[PDB]
């Protein structure tokens, strides 16, 4: 069905990694050189107080519609990359369904500027203090720490072209048919990755990524998060979400 | 239903 569900070469693997980093180049919401650019455009006090006295399920609904525009990007993503439209359509959404909120965090870092700790927000920087009405600090300090983490390691948008494959390309996903067809997809991203890092000296980041469990974490606070919402505002989630958002985090 | 609609357009 796929060269990449069987052993590859290091020729095969060559062409894998240019594969996944043409892949992500294509399905960047956001382009590097923008976000870069836009540093300086910083949201002022009033703005910041204007978003702070946003009701809290309009602010819930703004950020469930841009969370969405950038799952949106990530399915198109997942859609391009080797092997994935050759898994069968179970697994397409096993995999999507588990991986896609997990890709966007990662994503978030390039959006995150680590020197005043604000993030690209409806065309300007702003701080966590943003995002106080929707009633979840707990969890908006804790996806600011992680892409400030991830900040921290200055990925390339090629390491987060490869990093993003394998966080979609998980072989342990609950639900998987042809579980032994997504390992062996999963061990040539794997290879694809370590072997551009060993390429370009960058090896040494491996041990620095975030560890087992942590984007799991985030992605389950998230849900709870919106459950607690959810209860607060049904209609709000019933008649005003996304579509998409309610299938991958409210189970339709 | 949006999943499936995603991925079935080509
Ligand atoms: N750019 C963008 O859409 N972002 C950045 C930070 C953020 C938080 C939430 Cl809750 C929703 C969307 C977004
Ligand atoms: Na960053």
């Amino acid at each position: 069905e796929n060269l990449y569900f069987q052993g590859a070469s290091l020729t095969e693997i060559e062409h894998l990694v240019q594969s996944v980093c043409k892949s992500y180049r294509e399905t960047c919401q956001l382009r590097l050189e923008d976000l870069l650019r836009q540093r300086s455009n910083i949201f002022s006090r009033e703005e910041v107080t204007g978003y702070q006295r946003k009701s809290m399920w309009e602010m819930w609904e703004r950020c469930a519609h841009h969370l969405t525009e950038a799952i949106q990007y990530v399915v198109e993503f997942a859609k391009r990359l080797s092997g994935f439209m050759e898994l069968c359509q179970n697994d397409q959404i096993v995999l999507l369904k588990a991986g896609a909120m997990e890709v966007v965090l990662v994503r978030m870092c390039r959006a995150y500027n680590a020197d005043n700790r604000t993030v690209f927000f409806e065309g300007k920087y702003g701080g966590m203090e943003l995002f106080r009405a929707l009633g979840c600090s707990e969890l908006i300090s804790s996806i600011f720490d992680f892409s400030h983490s991830l900040s921290a390691l200055h990925f390339s948008e090629d390491e987060i072209a490869l990093y993003t494959a394998l966080v979609l390309i998980n072989a342990h996903r609950p639900g998987l048919q042809e579980k032994r067809k997504v390992e062996q997809l999963q061990y040539n991203l794997e290879l694809a990755f370590h072997h551009h890092l060993c390429k370009t000296h960058r090896q040494s980041i491996l041990a620095k990524l975030p560890p087992k469990g942590k984007l799991r974490s985030l992605c389950s606070q998230h849900v709870e998060r919106l459950q607690i919402f959810q209860h607060l505002h049904p209609i709000v989630v019933q008649a005003a979400f996304p579509p998409l958002y309610k299938e991958l985090f409210s189970g339709g | 239903k949006i999943l499936h609609r995603l991925l079935q357009d080509s």
